[PDB]
């Protein structure tokens, strides 16, 4: 009844992100793939237990682990993370008055989708995350009659910061050939090693947050693929078990990335029936047929010398628009931000590295 | 009576506490919500995740080892403590017999009063 099927969901939906600019937000896709079992039902549900490594005996206990993990993410102020989710069924929809009683207070909200739908949900996800405009204005038609909405915020500050004297320096890529950036710099110890992960060898670094178990680790190495695509749960538990104090020379440019990207592909490969409105078994919820066609996550990152903040929506739609972007970085390092305990990503990317390194 | 009536005064601390009916299944979890959309909190055994602007500070819960019973306390009544508050439990099946989301629900209307 573990959450390793929880995290290794996020984990392969950022593996298949075929880019290099990328920052995702593993728990916010398992989350609402997660959450999805709830209306979901017969094959559905199993596909759903399958890709979390979960059986029907140990669905009531993982939620429990999981309610667990979301009481140890709002327990400081110097540094948090906030999640809120929100669903949005059409009045038309006959929706099953158990399922009613039991979820309604979780943010069931109902509506005419035909009647400003845009606005309305954006008014309803600012008010309960803050965060306004999520859900945009080509992503509702008057066809779609379900809209599942995931918002996670991380306010982080480092327990370390890095001192404002710090330099601008060139990094070589070939989309930009060379692009001066500010590289915040810092002599420190910190929890790091340079481990070998299948005869490759990866320099890892652990900066904490202040007031938190939560971490930003930083690996970097030649080939990030062959570290990305060896990557799962227990794995990153070990090589964070490898790591020890030791000096440091931290070259951490000071990056900020937003990414909105389309992930009905990895989705659809996890679910394939709850994006077939022929086979979409959600009878928990609603007899009628309902389904979703389009799925999205729109992330950002920024991280400067006092900490981090990031921003994350995955949102479950029946239309959008939209088209991938392909940047090609050459010897990138990879972040994750992960709670020590619950083992959460909560956020994770990757940034072109400068030629030096992050760590000379 | 639909809801009992639990009528207390200005600065005192109620104790609000519910029972499940169903003894022999898993509780996934036990949750408790001010009815005027509002939830307060939802326990899982001894981990308690707030909702909203509540806090450990005047809402407490008080019974993370005892799984037959949800029990909370508001400390310091004051005039906007009062309303209907509702406890729920959400169980599953310990077997995989009928295999389904048991879900249990009440409500008791503190009447706060100077
Ligand atoms: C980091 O690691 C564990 C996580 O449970 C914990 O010992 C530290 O503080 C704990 O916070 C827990 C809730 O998240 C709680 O069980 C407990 O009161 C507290 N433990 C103590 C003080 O020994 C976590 N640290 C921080 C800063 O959150
Ligand atoms: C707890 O469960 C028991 C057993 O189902 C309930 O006792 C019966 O309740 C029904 C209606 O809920 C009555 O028609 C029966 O007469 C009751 N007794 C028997 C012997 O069957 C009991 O009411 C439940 N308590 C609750 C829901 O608070």
């Amino acid at each position: 009844y573990r959450l390793q099927g929880f995290t290794n969901a996020g984990i392969v939906a950022y593996k298949n992100i075929q880019d290099d600019n990328i920052v995702f937000s593993p728990f916010g896709y398992s989350f609402s793939m997660f959450m999805s079992l709830l209306p979901a039902s017969g094959n559905t549900r199993i596909e759903l237990l399958k890709t979390m490594d979960l059986r029907k005996r140990d669905l009531g206990p993982a939620f429990t682990e999981l309610i667990s993990g979301l009481a140890k993410l709002k327990t400081s102020k110097y540094t948090y993370t906030d999640l809120t989710y929100q669903s949005f069924v059409d009045n038309t929809v006959s929706i099953k008055p158990s399922y009613y009683q039991q979820y309604h207070r979780f943010g069931l909200y109902r509506l005419n989708f035909r009647r400003d739908a845009v606005n309305k949900i954006n008014s309803i996800v600012e008010r309960r995350s803050g965060m306004s405009n999520v859900v945009d204005s080509n992503m509702l038609d008057n066809n779609t009659l379900w809209a599942i909405i995931n918002t996670i915020y991380f306010k982080g500050i480092w327990q370390y910061p890095f001192d404002i004297t710090k330099t601008r320096n060139a990094s070589f890529t070939n989309k930009y050939g060379t692009k001066t950036v500010p590289m915040m710099n810092v002599v420190t110890k910190l929890q790091g090693n340079t481990i070998t992960i299948d005869d490759e060898e990866y320099d890892m670094v652990r900066l904490p947050y202040k007031d938190a178990n939560i971490s930003m680790y930083l690996a970097i190495g030649d080939n990030m693929t062959h570290f990305t695509d060896s990557i799962t749960a227990a794995k990153l538990d070990y090589w964070s078990f490898q790591l020890g104090n030791k000096v440091y020379n931290l070259k951490l440019p000071k990056f900020s990335i937003e990414n909105k990207r389309d992930i009905k592909s990895i989705a659809e490969m996890m679910a394939p029936s709850m994006f077939n409105p022929d086979n979409a078994s959600f009878k928990h919820m609603t007899r009628d047929p309902l389904y979703i066609y389009k799925m999205f996550q729109n992330a950002k990152i920024d991280v400067d010398e006092q900490g981090t903040v990031a921003e994350a929506s995955t949102i479950m739609v029946a239309t959008a628009r939209s088209s991938p972007e392909k940047l090609e970085f050459n010897t990138p390092f990879v972040f994750i931000i992960r709670h020590d305990i619950t083992g959460f990503i909560l956020f994770m990317g990757k940034v072109e590295s400068p030629g030096s390194g992050l760590v000379p | 009576t639909p809801f009992p009536q639990t009528s207390k005064k200005i600065g005192d601390d109620a104790t609000l506490s519910c029972n499940r009916n169903n003894t022999n299944d898993y509780v996934v979890m036990s949750a408790w919500y001010k009815e005027p959309n509002s939830i307060i909190l939802l326990a899982a055994k001894s981990d308690v995740l707030y909702f909203d602007n509540y806090t450990k500070d005047k809402i407490s819960y008080d019974s993370p080892y005892d799984d037959l019973v949800t029990t909370i306390t508001i400390k310091s009544l004051t005039a906007r403590d009062a309303g209907t508050y509702v406890c729920a439990f959400f169980m599953t099946s310990t077997t995989n017999d009928t295999d389904k989301v048991d879900y249990e629900e009440y409500s008791t209307e503190l009447i706060v009063n100077t």
